[PDB]
């Protein structure tokens, strides 16, 4: 058969996704963000195309926080990148509010971790077009 | 809350020429008992704001909790938080009383009285109250429970009218404040000798006094009081 990359979240006889490895070539198109951990901390850096010099330096921030420990970086489709954010810092807001302490760098990646593959679910819903390098420090280290 | 079950006494406020005070006690009254000492009913929003509640201890943990979430809400895409585009009193206390209000509207109040104090940006002082039924008003001198009645006459005789801002300096206004929170302790009932302070001035910063006691105390002619009218001894 043909055509199993028409549709989201449908199994191509190599057991494959298509649609998310098309994803995954939208968001190798992007521009380079990086992440180091270190022996205390991590960092983030990424790189912004001037396109031209009307652009007003020093503005349009690529790097975001969630709650204030988290740092989150993303290639790709920024808009998703933004969207990814957004739920991220919905469920550190809610795990705040349940166990009080500020969320685990593990379990944040999980809820996001979870947050994408739920949207590799169906086909009325498209995958995410963005790589996320995302961390901080914790209880953990 | 229906009906507030630990609570807090009065919280008092007044301007001076360079900013504000702001002051509370440090008790949670489970009804006719000081159960909680040490509870610290002025929180710090920021380096420029201080909100001082009175009422049902839980809601006021609450508005903290909002108020903590409010400012990483902020400081979210915003790459002057830190600077400009920061949380100001004026905003906070905006972010309280619409709180305030649709909770009275819902029938579910936050069993609460709140002053707002602080600095705006350009050096204004900002000081204002709210309560569980979203009434807001601002004076010279504020002070919930029986500071508004008590406290509220002794601050006015220092700051009456807006043109005696000016004058006042912050070691006038903080020895009235002291004062007002001594008499409150001596007619107060739900009432506790230890107390915090905070001074919000626009040219040294947030000043957060902690454990500080109600001293020279008024008891020796009580020795003299014999019965309650005729006794003589």
């Amino acid at each position: 058969g043909t055509g199993y990359d028409l549709s989201n979240s449908v199994f191509s006889p190599d057991g494959r996704n298509f649609q998310v490895e098309y994803a995954v070539k939208a968001v190798e198109n992007g521009t380079t963000s990086i992440g180091i951990k270190c022996n205390d901390g991590v960092v983030f850096a990424v790189e912004k195309l001037i396109t031209s010099k009307l652009l007003v330096p020093q503005k349009n921030v690529k790097i975001q926080v969630v709650d204030r420990h988290i740092g989150c970086v993303y290639s790709g489709l920024i808009p998703d990148g933004r969207h990814l954010v957004n739920r991220g810092r919905e469920e550190a807001a809610s795990f705040k509010k349940l166990y009080k302490t500020p969320i685990p760098i593990p379990a944040f990646a999980d809820r996001l971790g979870q947050y994408v593959q739920a949207h590799t679910l169906y086909n009325s819903v498209r995958p995410f077009g963005v790589s996320t390098i995302f961390g901080g420090v914790d209880k953990n280290g | 809350t229906q009906q507030p079950i630990v609570t807090g006494t009065s919280v008092i406020s007044m301007k001076y020429d360079n900013g504000v005070i702001i002051a509370a006690d440090n008790l949670g009254s489970y009804g006719s008992l000081l159960r909680f000492n040490g509870v610290e009913r002025l929180i710090p929003v920021g380096d420029n704001t201080v909100v001082g509640i009175s009422g049902d201890i839980s809601d006021m943990q609450h508005i903290e909790r909002l108020l903590k979430d409010l400012v990483t809400e902020n400081a979210y895409d915003n790459p002057l938080a830190d600077a400009e585009e920061a949380l100001e009193p004026s905003y906070i206390f905006e972010y309280l009383a619409t709180v305030m209000y649709q909770r009275r509207s819902k029938m579910n109040p936050l069993w609460n009285a709140i002053i707002v104090a602080g600095v705006q940006s350009n050096g204004d002082q900002f000081l204002r109250y709210v309560n569980l039924l979203g009434v807001t008003y601002s004076s010279p001198t504020l002070a919930t429970g029986f500071g508004a009645h008590m406290a509220n006459p002794l601050l006015r005789k220092v700051v009456d009218r807006e043109s005696d801002i000016p004058k006042t300096t912050v070691q006038v206004a903080e020895e009235a404040i002291v004062n007002a929170m001594r008499v409150l302790y001596y007619r107060d009932a739900r009432s506790s000798r230890n107390f915090s302070l905070a001074i919000i001035d626009k040219n040294t910063g947030l000043t957060f006094k902690k454990n500080l006691q109600v001293e020279n105390m008024k008891w020796d002619f009580a020795k003299d009081i014999k019965g309650y009218g005729t006794q003589k001894i």
